[PDB]
DNA sequence: ATATATATATATATATATATATATA
DNA sequence: TATATATATATATATATATATATAT
């Protein structure tokens, strides 16, 4: 029996030590590198598990959400659920990372099927951006399955366009154009001065332009009559239930206009008629402007770039110029420790197979015999020779179809082809690599 | 006034083929907008269970939102009729695909999935016969479901209603039975085969590039063996359809027409009381 | 565009057959095959599921709750948690299928951990009796991942004990011993005469009768004096919770007795204390039987055995018995499947052994040679010999050192193995097998 | 009266050290039961936390079926010392492992573990020197942690109350330090350290046969490596726990003996809001 | 033409048996 | 008095690419 006096203060520091623990798990900043909040880091994970055999399966998303809790998600499958649905579709993201087969919304109505209906897989932009998962840093906590962070080759948390609001922080990026950014990260790569990347949000038609760092980003119209007018695009805030309920119900509730639905396959519409009731400005610009100002199409949006970096830390950028910098500090420093194991397995693999051609060359010749050496009794003969070291496991085990003149050049061919290999992987560099892995994007 | 979640067709209220969809929940009825036919069909969202009404007291259903915004869009009012239909006038009959059907001047028939008026047919150059109404079967009339008397004057906003479910929903509480106990009001509905119900497929099997609907799966358990090498998916709701079947079961719909049988006032009763 | 003429009837009568399927997989009642409701078909599923790999690891019963829904099991998650937790106890089961680390109850409190904590495996017992599981009959229901039954070598339907109740219907079945159940099927199996299988509960110290037909189940006490007894041992329905509060509360507040708790690790126990308010009768019979009904130690427990036999029906049996000797023909038919799959594989494995061993032999003698030719030229030339029809995909493809001395008589050794074992699989019958199986129960 | 829940223990209100392990869960009870010694342990499950007591009327804590057993098992009464302890006479020093320690002839001193009487001391050989009562720092005596003073008489019905929860539970909720500020309307059951709290492992390795049991990660990482080969299970509540480490905690408990800061009443306004 | 989307053959890391040493009541 | 692993060892099988090919753009 032991007495320890653990006094009061410890015992409310190891509990609030602990609520410290469960909302930093949860907290939605996203990841400097893989653009991930914890919960989609989970998801992706579950879904990236369930891909082990059949990556084109669709994976119930009810599935999905449901496996994440063994993977180290201490949250609700709710949110795995919600996190999936609004990741799994397009009019949401610029570059999403899970497919969907369903419902899974639109930019008209913002909201996804039951998780039961809708199956999501991981989409093949996920397997062509993100690449060295497996040097991927192992997190602290044992029970965290899923990495410290994924390995994107372009910073992901700007493409898809995020908006975190915690407790004493709060972060909020644009989603910008695939291209752009991919230029942007070649040109920090070779060391070229860094353009800003423009804003791109996803299936939207309008128009987007930077003024004193803050975004007005405006819908389209276009008039046909001098009373009949056209919205062919409206922000990507909107969707058609806020749209009308806030902009548009006024304004047929003061008997300034009368309107009709025009949505579809196209995104938004809604064709306008006037009335005599509301007056109409003869100067084209004083129209344009109250116009603008009175349908709603135009909204600012400011951008507040907060991230966790790979350190753990929370990090404030002034503009994505530096974060695309950093990321691609990091991210060149993991394309190097690829690099290096890259370099080790390649040169084991070529000295196994130098190895395997050079005992099927010599057992066809005749200098080795395998008839009636029984088993342990050869297998110590050519753990003699020096080439056969630690590979007899593997060097007298192989089929027989090997000792065949077909096979007998096709393997010499695979151990040159594996001192080419690593000849080009001891050779090149971070940029290099880095730079053929970003022309596989498009 | 206005409807929030009602989508109003653009010949809503005229005198056109439109269509109403009471799609259960809020998720299908963005499909619905991007798939519809702006001109014709219409559509609403049923986001919830159970809508009882089978209770009567008028009052104490119009507390229920779902079904005040159905009356307000459909243009429907409990206790008097949907429609008025047209007076009686002369009566003929013809010899339609060998069946002798007796109808009168103006009512509607229904061929190969079309509606179309008498005057329309005599037209056509087809053989009517006068028939004095004191000789006319009423008893026979009133058997004949491909014969409609045709609308006068309509208070009605849409001309069809078409209910639209998950398959998962069925048995373990629905829509459908309630929608139909609430519509039970207007029987005259049912006469001219105006309440509706879009059959979704139970089995969607991908026979390469084309796609075969099997609408129950004994069909498809019948029909697997003769069908190529193909995947199939479990429709289990509206959810997980995608968007290209929605609109091909839109525009090319398949409606299990609800006819009223000579007792619906008592059939209502075993299941909701 | 077609239009149907459903009729109301069609409607009303197909949405009351889907309530109709929706509560044939709900009914409390087990197949009489191998005892299991189908939601314990599930969870057994879902653990046999999870035990490919290490079959020792526990994985958590929440984990084996949550993935019951994807098997086809269309209730909620908590009834796959309750039947686990149920089933991986050893109070509640005398023969229990799956294994438990953790607080899953006991007689004294009957009452689990939360899901999370607990975990459950298939145990030893399961792999011991439920053999055949490759030729459990499919489902009808296509989502019906579990088959329609597994295959117990003994009616597990009476080892553990079920009770439940259906609408309209009920079971009733009473634990019966593991060795009197085996007994009970092996003198089916020979034709011999069935001895009625005697009833024992799990971890049950008392005593069992049986008087016109109901039995008779008694708890054990002893005296220690003219006022003190020591309870020994309450009847199987009873916890510490319900025997406190539905005996002992109300004696204690007539003034009765006077007890403390003794229950402990062994089992359950109260010390009492009589008061002279108490009558004590001068007779021993008349006193024991005051005991045995004032302090609850008598209980009757009535069987009623209603079973989902082989064809998916309801079946109710007058005695267990029958019971018995229908499983032991049903299984016997399975048995018979069983030998014939068997027969038909180990031809062809015994004559793919003795085509490898042919060959081996040959290229010994240097009767086939592989150097200087193509994989494409002799696998044409293998397929000329008549032995070599099919295997000549595994006969020039299999391992070097196959060629040696020592490993070309280990696959003659298999070759007389694998004859042995087609003499031993069609020899034999469905009698001899059954038997067997049923010596490896201990 | 008497309590449902509550198992009593045999000396239960008698002079030894009994103990109450207040159980979170109704499930660890039935262990407790099968592990525990049936004369000193006794028992009481919480099912859920248990609600605030810090600034509420004593009848609004009464309220609380599981406070009011709580009450009713300890002896304890809101309000009321929980004890009375013995009258002050001659004080004593010694030296004790090279330190000097100010007792009273009626107190008990903390060694290995064991509360040992200062009369026994004395009859253990142990040189003990008197020291006039208006020559003692109070202040140091009061500092000594291994120095209580005997209870004269006591209402306590158990010597000691032992917490036990689950270990991942620790601030998602809190059933613990709710406990604590309940407990704290008595302090002088922590100034005596009455009020203590079981460590259950939060990591536990199967060296071989063997078992090691770690408190906190941080041990386990820090010794993984200097461990053999071995399998680790994390013990995330009581449920986790099984039989044979159920009695091996019990039987050798290893306590938390929670001591009072001198501004108590000021940090308990810091959790509780 | 332009990927690209499917079908198809290959090494390899599990799941399953495959043999057989290790020990608690 | 048996136990129980248990540790190499096979194995066959379910994978994660590599690549041939019909295909929409």
């Amino acid at each position: 029996m032991q007495l320890n006096n653990r006094d009061l203060k410890s015992i409310i520091d190891n509990e609030a030590l602990a609520y410290a623990m469960y909302t930093v798990e949860n907290r939605a900043i996203p990841n400097m590198i893989d653009g991930f909040k914890p919960v989609q880091r989970f998801v992706i994970a579950r879904a990236l598990d369930l891909a082990r055999g059949n990556k084109d399966k669709f994976h119930k998303l009810a599935s999905i959400a449901g496996g994440v809790a063994d993977l180290g998600y201490h949250h609700g499958e709710n949110s795995a659920q919600d996190a999936g649905a609004l990741m799994a579709n397009t009019w949401n993201n610029n570059f999403p990372l899970l497919d969907g087969q369903g419902n899974f919304g639109s930019r008209t109505v913002q909201k996804a099927a039951a998780s039961r209906y809708i199956f999501a897989r991981v989409s093949k932009n996920f397997y062509n951006v993100y690449k060295d998962t497996e040097y991927a840093p192992v997190h602290q906590d044992k029970e965290h399955i899923p990495p410290a962070f994924y390995l994107p080759i372009i910073p992901t948390v700007l493409l898809n366009g995020v908006s975190g609001i915690a407790t004493g922080y709060a972060t909020y990026i644009l989603p910008h154009s695939v291209s752009s950014v991919k230029k942007a990260v070649l040109q920090a790569l070779q060391g070229k001065k860094v353009t800003k990347p423009k804003v791109e949000f996803p299936e939207f038609r309008g128009e987007v332009v930077e003024i004193d760092g803050q975004y007005e980003i405006r819908g389209t119209y276009k008039f046909t009559s001098r009373t009949q007018m056209h919205i062919t695009e409206i922000p990507y805030k909107y969707d058609r239930e806020t749209y009308v309920s806030k902009i548009l119900d006024p304004l047929e509730n003061k008997g300034f206009i009368t309107w009709d639905d025009a949505c579809g396959e196209h995104g938004f519409g809604f064709k306008v008629k006037f009335r005599k009731e509301y007056s109409l400005s003869d100067n084209e610009e004083e129209r344009h402007a109250k116009i603008m100002k009175d349908f709603g199409l135009i909204e600012r949006r400011s951008q507040n770039i907060t991230v966790i970096n790979e350190k753990g830390k929370l990090q404030v950028y002034d503009n994505v110029v530096d974060l695309i910098k950093d990321f691609v500090e990091v991210r060149k420093t993991y394309v190097q420790k690829r690099i290096d194991n890259k370099i080790k397995e390649t040169e084991s693999a070529f000295r196994l197979a130098f190895a395997k051609a050079h005992f099927i060359k010599k057992v066809i010749s005749g200098e080795i015999v395998v008839q009636g050496k029984t088993r342990k009794e050869l297998t110590e003969e050519l753990s003699k020779i020096d080439m056969y070291s630690s590979y007899v496991d593997k060097l007298v085990g192989m089929n027989i179809f090997h000792m065949t003149s077909d096979e007998a050049k096709k393997l010499a061919e695979e151990a040159k082809a594996k001192k080419e290999e690593n000849e080009y992987w001891k050779t090149t560099d971070v940029v290099t690599e880095y730079t053929k892995d970003l022309e596989e994007i498009k | 006034a206005k409807v929030h979640k009602h989508i109003k067709a653009n010949l809503c209220g005229k005198d056109a083929d439109t269509t109403l969809f009471l799609t259960e929940g809020d998720s299908a009825i963005g499909y619905l907008i991007d798939v519809r036919d702006k001109e014709l069909h219409g559509g609403y969202p049923l986001r919830g269970k159970v809508l009882n009404s089978w209770g009567m007291s008028y009052a104490d259903m119009l507390k229920n939102k779902e079904l005040f915004d159905i009356c307000a869009i459909t243009g429907l009012v409990l206790g008097e009729k949907a429609f008025e239909e047209k007076e009686d006038g002369e009566w003929f009959t013809f010899e339609l695909n060998g069946d002798t059907i007796i109808v009168n001047e103006n009512d509607e028939v229904q061929i190969n999935g079309k509606w179309i008026t008498v005057g329309e047919l005599r037209k056509n150059l087809m053989k009517f016969v006068k028939i004095d109404s004191s000789s006319v079967d009423m008893k026979k009339y009133k058997l004949q479901n491909n014969v409609r008397r045709s609308i006068k004057s309509s208070s009605m906003n849409y001309a069809n209603v078409a209910i639209m479910t998950d398959a998962d929903h069925d048995g373990l509480g629905s829509i459908y039975p309630s929608l139909l106990g609430f519509f039970s009001n207007w029987p005259e509905l049912f006469e001219q085969g105006r309440i509706r119900f879009v059959k979704t497929p139970v089995i969607i099997a991908q026979v390469g590039k084309k796609q075969e609907w099997f609408y129950t799966v004994a069909e498809y358990e019948s029909a697997k063996d003769a069908l190529p090498k193909h995947s199939i998916r479990y429709i289990k709701g509206l959810g997980s359809l995608e968007k290209s079947e929605y609109r091909e079961m839109i525009q090319n719909p398949v409606y299990d027409v609800v006819k009223l049988p000579e007792n619906w006032k008592e059939l209502f009763e075993m299941l909701m009381g």
